[PDB]
């Protein structure tokens, strides 16, 4: 879902330095395991949690400001 | 759609020349009053003369 | 003589689709209206007589662009 | 001289800065309404767009339309913009407490709502084309229909006033609502307060499909950034009307039980946290009915004008003189008349 | 009517100079209403105060005039 | 009665189709005959000129207003009569002379703005019923819309009839404006003589007259009077006249006027002279409406004339009520009509009305007899006490102008019988339908009236000299 | 549980219009000196507080009691001149 | 609440006869009229349909002697039924006035004001008003059968002064 | 269709019929008549059963009728 | 001095700060860039503000009633009762005569087939 | 604080400013555009001679339904030395602030009860008028 | 009795009480001391206000010329009120309109602070507030239990003496 | 209305005073300006020589 | 009284010399009905009443069903022309 509850447990896990750089990054608190990283360098993760919509699972953290 | 727009006519077939002569003489005169109607309404660079002698070299062809 | 008669849509009045079309309102009343379509008219009748039945199939999901299946199975049929 | 001129700096703070986040909250509202995410892009959790709405919209053009007045288009949208500002006097924020206090205060709150529909009829007028007159003319007839019935309860709350003063209602409504005596009151005054906004449960006349690709005239650029906050400031506006007239105002409960347990003493801790309470009570009102009146923009499809006239004159203002006709008969019933 | 009324509803600046008129006619028929007109004239100092302004001009330019 | 018939019967038009607009004017026909008959009795409300002021000194209803009172219900009667009654059952007659929805509705709420100003004491009830008059004259001109000379004629009342509004509250506001009353104990002869309230009344005098036709003002009305249809004018130029003349006769606020007699004696000579050339037999009629009204002037010059008024109100309202119903009649028998909102307009038209009957003619002959002061006439009488109030109080000069006025006044009403007994060459011998019997009743009245009322002149008298003083 | 993410801007509102009244409370309170402000100026209290002006000395609505008057309250008193109302 | 404190004139007569009130109470008009009186009603409200069936036989609106509607006999009996009770408060008002035949209701009026003087309650009875008020309410209803041709008004006030010899 | 019965050949019918059809019209108008009936006939019932009225506020000081009797007290 | 002389006063200067800024901030202000006869209407256009007009007087009419409403105890009550019973059949009028229809002429031709 | 004396010849000026442009406009509609502030400009003298009631009265009523409905109409065209400063008082007589608009209500009501009544069928024919006219009936 | 201008100017004169009357110890009370004693100072100078407006009533024209030894009288009498609670409840008194000077004068605000004086004055100053023109069977209004307007915040102190009234039984 | 209506003879008296002293100040004060030229002063501008307050002050 | 005197007399002009445009004339009128209030209104202020306030709340009430008629009239004045 979104509510409150499952965003707040989110940054409590992942922790506040990648918290502050995931809210400028993107506006969601999301919480993965290191799956694999890229020969560009990106790192990927993969949501084990059950509170998720179809299709929300798995994301890019990118490496450079100027990604697409 | 039982009706028609403003200037359309049913399409009828002249029988003789004269006839279709008749028309093509008041199809003429149709374009030649409405011409000043073409230059407000398209905006054209040119005058209403230059208008009227496309008309009549165009039914010269 | 005749209404103040509006042209409906350019662009962007009914979506999913270019909508010309002449009204004649006399008092908020259509007394006769006169839709002029082509403007999405790309011919593609002269081109189907130019493609064999094998490539001729992906003209016709271009057409009925909201039912696609539609068309390809009329034309299959 | 001082403290007057900030005092009406953090009036403007409060309500200006706050009509922007008003119109990034109707984009998250009708996001979760219709199973979507709101703004989220822009800012931190996706705030302050507005800011960014406005700043590109005053760094656009001036393109003006070759049939309009460019001065009637001047005029037009600082004159609604001002209306819409101007009825923010006596808009009570706890006891007493408006930007200035006078005895005639519904009569100011009700003309300049009445000076509300004189801006969107002179703003068609400018580029007068028979389309962008005849929209005008459309607008304003259902903008003084329901202006109507708006000023006409206005009356029978003050049936049980008699006083013309804004914050004596409140005092008066600390026995009792007035809404809940008087609840299909709340349903008309509802649907008659979505009618003197743009809000399309009724705003047909913003209709681009019937136009020639007009909403009303498509005149932008900082002159869109008028109407437009004249709008939203109009939406919150007769909020803030149904707030005190019909709602509990400032009110929440009694709260002089848990103060004498508090306090022992006035202090300005004691006047700050009254202050709070009273201001977030018709902070809490004002805060759902603003979503109200998304809750019903999302839900309902548009109206023909037919309907919208056959609304106003034949279905709710003979229910308003059954009004008129029972609510004088009560109060003559018993004794009851209420004095100033 | 709105006779005696003021803007409070009470009565207005003269009243008295108006109802000592008013005693001054109903005790007194036509041709008979001569004596009557130093309380007419009473009233009408209320409305216009044309004898004060002239009481007081004259003043003002003996103070003007030193 | 009237707001208790008014707020039934316009609930009842609402709930009613478009083929009842006769019979609801039937219905209102008989109504306020029966509201003469029944309830004809509160003369008996005073003896000795007894006069009660109702509703807090706001009305007043006295000795005098009563019979005017009384004269409305009794005009509307015919007036109602005429609609609500067809004058053959023809084509022409449904095509002509169908009333509107709503006229009917307008006319009592004219006689409710009439009553209202001669039962006024307060200003402020005069100018809510010249008001409510106004209102009503502004929408019965403009009733029948689709006339291009009605609605430029309703316009063309309409511009006047603002400025004579504020020109009336303008006179109200000055005399607030020096005064702190609005009601007319406040003049008992003690403040006209130590105060210029002359000047002040004067100008709410001219403002209350020039709503006539008074000749500083003199054309618009004229032209209004051609302008409207021909039946919607045997209605606007009476009520105006009489309402308003009743309020200025019944307080004397101009005595003496330097003004209103020079204007009296202006309103006379134009008047009659400009009954001189014209062949449009509604202007002529509305001349004769103007030197009437020109009496009237003359009338409001004096002090206590409550004889002479309502003698020649009573003679006026019958007689200028009168031809008009003869020219009405008139139409059948002409041979061009144009124009369904006003069928005869040239004078020459009834070129030969007494080789179709004789007694429509003779009736008409008798009524422009009335006009013009024919001795054996109720017509007369009129004159004469107008002259016996007018030597009363030393206008002479206003006495040989009235002559002067008499005489070119008599020349142009005969020119209608110059007119109407002559050859003709193409003679009616049988007409199919008759004229509908009662609706041809009530002129046989009105003219037995004229004709027979000197019978009753010694108990008018008498019924004058106990009751209004 | 609920869509914090909408309710986030009509927190923000929520919280401005709040620290509007406490700031209005604190401005109306500094400018009365302790007491609350007055909802309802009667012709009545008008007269009264031009009084109390009058009496207490200099100050808004400083409300003393006192027996008697100080000396200068029979000369503070004053009319008001209207202007001629041309 | 049953002080006048204004100047009224006291047995001031309107005819030969002597009266009892300046204005009847409303209740008591109805308390108080004729039995001749309500045939005035009844026969008006028989002459309006009466009337149209007349009108009709003497002109007929469409050529053809038919008679009218049963929406227009009703609508014709309201206001026949309209003329009647105007009538009826109109004849029966004066005899309070004494200006007409003042016989029996002035032995009516020995008897009420007599039985309730006796009861001890006020001459006319409590209105709801303050007595400033009463003053101006009947004010407006002093009078007020005049005119009825233009409006009808009536008296429902209950004030305390009516014209009486001293209360 | 529900065209119509007509109020005048039966009216508690047509008040029935105007309830299923046009509630517009009659709930506005039942509203509006419960108004001055129920204010005619109930205020009797008031004084008589709940309870009476007030005592009327003063408007004024009020002013008694008296002599001016010889009132000592504060002479100096 | 007041704020509220102060509040009505600001304002059109705070809306001025706002026009002129953007006539200070933009660029490129105008570039290049039939109505021969009719104008069509019903009735229930025109009509519903003429008659918008009485029934937006009445409630300036009855504003000086409730604020005196103590004062006209139990009679004023009256007065009123009788001025809005007049304006209230002055209303069912038009809704009788359906003054806001404002119907269309697309009937369905009622008239059946009758033949030969 | 002598800028506050001339605030009554202020505004006299300006309205003898506005109406030579109300005679002097080519458009119709200028005309009565500057009528509206004509109308601004004496609300405003009201609440400088001080009542601030009647102001605002005209505001809801003159600049609300009249002006506007003019606005309304207009857009349906086709193809285009006494100089002595009074004294005041103070008394104590009043009780409870019965205003302008209270004695209004009760002269209105008890007073000239009469006015009102017949002002009811002035209401009435602003309705029935019209649709007097402008229908056609069937 | 009437509002002020559109520039009102106010003015003074610095003159005196020429030759006749004698000073007097004028009212220094502000508005909500004399507003909370109002009823003791109409109940004791009762038959003096009561003589006030009736020779303001007589003297027409004369008016305020005349009743100067009125004025006089009626005045002093007032103060010989206040300066008795001066000595008399001064700390519950100042106490009613030390919550009284909030609520804008409203009456309705003080009623706890109210009836802890009611048993003062009448205990050594021996008055009463008595309403007149309330016919009984109608409770009067500061006397009732549950007002259905109950005020908004009562002040902290009265409240405190109000329960220590009723622990020491004044009450 | 009972508590103002007590304190309304008590206001009363004072503005009473307030009124004889301010206009028989202004009356001496005029007396002052107009000594020496021979006119009267104390002549009241009515007809019924009775106490009243005066208006129509000269502007300072 | 200068200023209802001064907009009356040029709303009178303004009428007087403006026929031709007819709307002109109606809007002079309105006028005309302004500056009889702000001499009638400033006369309730000086006379110390609201008896000329009476007549000014009705003639406010006048010159609004004044414009509601006269309107109408102008409406039907046009239907029967075209411009």
């Amino acid at each position: 879902s979104s509510s409150l509850y499952r965003v707040l447990r989110n940054a409590w896990e992942v922790g506040p330095r990648s918290y502050w750089k995931q809210l400028n990054s993107i506006g969601d608190t999301k919480s993965g395991r290191l799956v694999g990283t890229d020969i560009y360098g990106n790192k990927f993760y993969e949501t084990d949690h059950q509170d998720e919509i179809h299709l929300r699972t798995r994301y890019v953290e990118y490496k450079e400001k100027d990604y697409d | 759609a039982i009706i028609a727009t403003a200037f359309a006519e049913t399409v009828k077939f002249s029988g003789s020349k004269q006839e279709l002569q008749k028309r093509t003489l008041a199809l003429y005169r149709q374009f030649l009053r409405g011409a000043p109607t073409f230059a407000d309404l398209y905006e054209v660079q040119f005058s209403i003369p230059t208008i009227r002698t496309k008309i009549r070299q165009e039914f010269e062809r | 003589i005749r209404a103040f008669t509006i042209n409906f849509g350019p662009q962007h009045p009914a979506a999913h689709g270019v909508l010309r079309l002449i009204l004649e309102l006399s008092g908020e009343e259509i007394i006769r209206s006169d839709p002029h379509v082509g403007l999405l008219h790309r011919g593609t009748e002269k081109l189907i007589e130019y493609k064999t039945y094998m490539q001729a199939l992906p003209y016709f999901d271009r057409l009925d662009y909201v039912s696609m299946m539609t068309n390809e199975q009329v034309f299959s049929l | 001289m001082i403290i007057n001129i900030v005092e009406i700096l953090i009036f403007l703070v409060c309500v200006l800065f706050s009509v922007a986040y008003l119109t990034v909250a109707e984009r998250k509202t009708l996001a979760y309404m219709q199973r979507r995410l709101g703004p989220n892009f822009v800012g931190y959790y996706g705030l302050l767009q507005a800011f960014a709405d406005a700043v590109k919209l005053l760094l656009k053009e001036i393109v003006l339309p070759k049939e309009s007045n460019y001065i009637i288009l001047v005029i037009s949208p600082l004159i609604t913009l001002i209306t819409a500002l101007i009825g923010w006097v006596v808009i009570p924020l706890g006891p007493g407490i408006t930007l200035g206090e006078l005895n005639l205060g519904i009569l100011f709150s009700l003309a300049i709502g009445s000076l509300g529909v004189f801006g969107s009829l002179l703003s068609g007028w400018s580029s007068n084309s028979k389309y962008s007159l005849l929209g005008s003319i459309r607008s304003t007839a259902q903008l003084i229909s329901y202006e109507l019935i708006l000023t006409s309860i206005f009356i029978i709350i003050i049936m049980f006033v008699s006083s013309l003063n804004i914050t004596t209602i409140i005092e008066t409504q600390r026995v009792v609502w007035y809404c809940i005596p008087l609840l299909p009151l709340l349903l008309i005054f509802f649907i008659a307060s979505v009618a003197e906004t743009a809000r399309p449960p009724f705003d047909l006349t913003e209709s681009e499909s019937e136009l020639v690709a007009g909403y009303f005239t498509e005149y932008s650029g900082s002159p869109f950034v008028f109407f437009f906050l004249a709008e939203y400031s109009n939406i919150i506006l007769i909020s803030a009307f149904n707030g005190y007239l019909l709602l509990g105002g400032y009110l929440s409960f009694n709260y002089s039980y848990l103060f004498n347990i508090l306090f022992n003493d006035y202090s300005y801790v004691s006047f700050l946290f009254e202050g709070l309470i009273n201001s977030s009570a018709y902070a809490i009102k004002l805060v759902f009915l603003m979503f109200s009146f998304i809750w019903v923009r999302a839900a309902f499809p548009r109206f023909t004008y037919d309907n919208l006239i056959n609304f106003c004159w034949i279905i709710l203002l003979p229910l308003l003189f059954g009004i008129f006709l029972i609510i004088p008969s009560t109060l003559y019933i018993f004794d009851s008349f209420p004095t100033l | 009517t709105a006779a005696g009324i003021s803007l409070t509803g009470g009565r207005n600046r003269c009243f008295s100079e108006w109802q000592s008129f008013m005693h001054c006619t109903a005790k007194t028929d036509a041709k008979s209403r001569a004596q009557c007109l130093p309380n007419f004239e009473d009233y009408m100092e209320c409305l216009h105060h044309t004898k004060e302004k002239a009481r007081l001009r004259e003043i003002e330019s003996v103070l003007k005039q030193k | 009665m009237l707001i208790l018939a008014i707020i039934s019967l316009i609930t009842f038009v609402s709930m009613s189709k478009l083929s009842d607009n006769r019979a609801i004017i039937r219905l209102i026909n008989i109504y306020l005959i029966l509201v003469l008959v029944l309830d004809s009795f509160l003369y008996l409300l005073f003896l000795n000129n007894q006069t009660y002021t109702v509703m807090g000194e706001l009305l007043i209803f006295n000795s005098f207003t009563f019979y005017i009172d009384m004269l409305i219900y009794f005009i509307m009667i015919v007036i109602s009569s005429l609609y609500g009654y067809n004058l053959y059952n023809n084509n022409l007659y449904k095509t002509l002379f169908e009333p509107k929805k709503e006229l009917i509705i307008l006319f009592l709420i004219n006689i409710l703005g009439a009553l209202l100003i001669v039962h006024s004491n307060d200003f402020i009830t005069l100018f809510v019923a010249i008001e409510l008059q106004s209102y009503s004259i502004y929408l019965i001109t403009a009733i029948y819309n689709s006339s291009y000379k009605a609605s430029k004629a309703s316009m063309l009342y309409f511009f006047m009839g603002g400025i004579l509004s504020i020109l009336i509250a303008y006179s109200i506001n000055t005399y607030y404006s020096v005064l702190n009353s609005y009601t007319l104990h406040s003049l008992d002869s003690l403040i006209i003589n130590t105060l210029d309230l002359n000047l002040i009344l004067i100008a709410l005098s001219l403002g209350l007259l020039f709503k006539i036709g008074i000749a500083p003002l003199h054309k618009w009305l004229i032209s209004i009077y051609e302008n409207t249809p021909i039946l919607i004018t045997i209605y606007i130029s009476l009520i105006p006249k009489i309402s308003i003349l009743s309020y200025l006769v019944l307080s004397n606020i101009s005595i003496n006027s330097l003004v209103i007699s020079i204007l009296a004696i202006l309103t006379l000579l134009v008047g009659s002279v400009g009954g001189l050339l014209q062949i449009k037999i509604k202007r002529l009629l509305a001349f004769s409406g103007l030197t009437n009204a020109g009496y009237m002037m003359l009338l409001l010059l004096l002090n206590n004339n409550e004889f002479s008024y309502l003698y020649y109100i009573t003679q006026y309202s019958i007689s200028h009520l009168a031809i008009f119903m003869i020219i009405i009649f008139s139409i059948y028998y002409i041979n061009y009509i144009n124009n369904q909102y006003n069928p005869i307009i040239y004078v020459n038209q009834l070129k030969g009305l007494i080789h179709d009957n004789a007694y429509l003619v003779l009736s008409m002959a008798i009524v422009v007899f009335s006009f013009i002061g024919i001795p054996p006439l109720l017509g007369f009488f009129g004159k004469l006490n107008i002259l016996m109030s007018i030597l009363n109080n030393g206008y002479y000069f206003i006495s040989i102008v009235l002559i002067v006025a008499s005489l070119i006044s008599a020349l142009y009403y005969l020119y209608l019988l110059n007119v109407s007994i002559q050859d003709k060459n193409n003679i009616l011998i049988n007409s199919n339908e008759t004229v509908s019997s009662v609706l041809s009743y009530i002129l046989s009245s009105l003219i037995i009236l004229i004709t027979f009322g000197f019978i009753y002149n010694s108990l008018i008298i008498d019924i004058f000299n106990v009751y209004f003083n | 549980a609920i869509p914090f993410e909408a309710l986030l801007p009509y927190g923000i509102i929520f919280g401005l219009l709040t620290a509007g009244g406490g700031a209005m409370q604190v401005l109306h309170v500094y400018r009365n000196g302790g007491v609350r402000d007055r909802f309802a100026i009667d012709q009545w209290d008008s007269q009264m507080m031009e009084r109390d002006l009058r009496l207490n000395g200099g100050q808004g609505r400083k409300q003393v009691d006192q027996a008697t008057a100080p000396e200068a309250f029979k000369h503070n008193h004053v009319w008001k001149s209207e202007r001629p109302l041309i | 609440s049953s002080t006048p404190l204004v100047k009224t004139s006291v047995n001031y007569s309107y005819g030969d006869y002597p009266l009892i009130d300046a204005d009847p109470h409303f209740k008591r008009v109805v308390g108080y009229m004729r039995p001749s009186d309500y045939g005035v009603i009844g026969l008006a409200t028989a002459a309006l349909p009466a009337g149209i069936c007349f009108a009709e036989w003497l002109d007929p609106v469409k050529g053809k002697f038919a008679r009218p509607s049963v929406k227009f006999l009703r609508v014709a009996t309201m206001l026949g039924f309209a003329v009647g009770f105007g009538a009826a408060y109109a004849r029966s008002s004066l005899r309070f006035f004494g200006v007409t035949e003042n016989a029996r209701e002035y032995k009516k009026d020995e008897a009420q004001m007599a039985a309730r003087k006796a009861a001890g309650l006020e001459p006319y009875g409590t209105s709801s008003l303050t007595p400033e008020l009463q003053e101006i309410a009947a004010k407006n209803s002093a009078h007020s059968i005049a005119g009825l041709f233009i409006f009808p008004w009536f008296n429902f006030v209950n004030h305390p002064y009516h014209g009486r010899e001293q209360k | 269709i529900n065209a119509n019965p007509g109020f005048w050949n039966g009216p508690f019918r047509y008040l029935r019929w105007s309830a299923h059809n046009r509630p517009h019209l009659f709930f506005a108008f039942a509203i509006g008549i419960a108004g001055p009936v129920a204010a005619l006939t109930l205020t009797p019932l008031r004084r008589k059963y709940l309870y009476p009225d007030h005592s009327p506020l003063p408007q004024s000081y009020p002013l008694p009728q008296r002599a001016r009797e010889g009132l000592t007290g504060f002479d100096d | 001095m007041n704020t509220f002389i102060i509040f009505i006063i600001l304002i059109p200067i705070v809306g001025f700060a706002l026009l002129a800024v953007n006539i200070l901030l933009a660029v490129y202000k105008p570039y290049n860039e039939f109505n021969q006869t009719r104008l069509a209407f019903n009735a229930a256009f025109i009509l519903v503000a003429i008659l918008f007009l009485p029934f937006d007087l009445e409630i300036s009419t009855l504003l000086p009633y409730v604020m005196s409403i103590y004062l006209v105890s139990n009679y004023g009550f009256t007065i009123v009762l009788l001025f809005l019973l007049i304006l209230i059949i002055g209303f069912v009028y038009e809704i009788n005569t359906n003054a806001l229809k404002i119907n269309k002429h697309n009937k369905p031709n009622t008239d059946s087939l009758i033949y030969k | 604080m002598y800028l506050t004396y001339y605030f009554i010849e202020i505004t006299i000026f300006l309205a003898i400013l506005c109406t030579i442009f109300i005679i002097s406009a080519k458009n119709p509609m200028v005309s009565i555009l500057y009528m509206i502030a004509l109308f601004v400009i004496a609300a405003m003298y009201l609440y400088l001679i001080g009542l601030g009631i009647f102001s605002l009265l005209y505001i809801m009523i003159y600049i609300g339904a009249i002006a506007v409905l003019f606005l309304f109409i207009i857009t349906l065209l086709d193809i285009n030395g006494n100089d002595y400063n009074t004294i005041i008082t103070q008394d104590w007589f009043n009780i409870e602030n019965t205003t302008l608009l209270t004695t209004i209500g009760n002269v209105l009501l008890t007073n000239n009860a009469f006015i009102l009544l017949v002002l009811a069928i002035v209401l009435l024919l602003g309705i029935i008028g019209p649709i007097s006219i402008t229908m056609k009936h069937k | 009795p009437r509002e002020a201008a559109a520039h009102w100017v106010p003015f003074e004169d610095k003159a005196n009480m020429p030759d006749n009357v004698p000073d007097v110890v004028e009212v220094g009370a502000t508005s909500a001391p004399l507003l909370s004693a109002s009823y003791f100072i109409g109940a004791k100078c009762k038959p003096y206000n009561d003589d006030f407006m009736l020779c303001r009533e007589e003297s027409q024209g004369s008016g305020a010329i005349d009743c100067l030894k009125e004025g006089r009288r009626v005045t002093r009498c007032a103060v010989s009120v206040i300066e008795d609670i001066n000595k008399s409840c001064l700390d519950e008194f100042r106490l009613h309109w030390q919550c009284l000077e909030q609520n804008n004068h409203q009456l309705s605000g003080c009623r706890k602070a109210e009836a802890l004086l009611n048993k003062c004055v009448f205990t050594k100053l021996n008055l009463e507030k008595k309403i007149p023109g309330l016919r009984p069977d109608e409770e009067p209004v500061f006397l009732k239990k549950d007002p259905w307007i109950k005020p908004a915040v009562d002040d902290f102190k009265s409240v405190r003496a109000y329960a220590e009234a009723k622990k020491n039984g004044t009450l | 209305l009972w508590a103002r209506i007590y304190l309304m003879p008590l206001l009363q008296a004072e503005e009473d005073r307030q009124t004889v002293r301010r206009s028989i100040a202004q009356l001496e004060r005029e007396k002052e300006i107009m000594k020496g030229t021979g006119f009267d002063v104390d002549k009241s501008v009515y007809n019924d020589g009775k106490f009243h307050a005066p208006a129509l002050m000269i502007p300072p | 009284m200068f200023i209802g005197t001064i907009i009356l007399v040029l709303s009178f002009l303004g009428f007087v010399f403006n026929r031709r445009n007819i709307i002109l004339a109606f809007i002079c009128l309105e006028t005309m009905l302004l500056g009889i209030n702000l001499i009638l209104l400033r006369n309730s202020v000086l006379f110390d009443d609201i008896s000329g306030s009476l007549f000014a709340i009705v003639i406010i009430i006048l010159a609004g069903v004044e414009s509601a008629i006269g309107l109408s009239l102008l409406v039907s004045y046009y239907r029967l022309r075209g411009v």
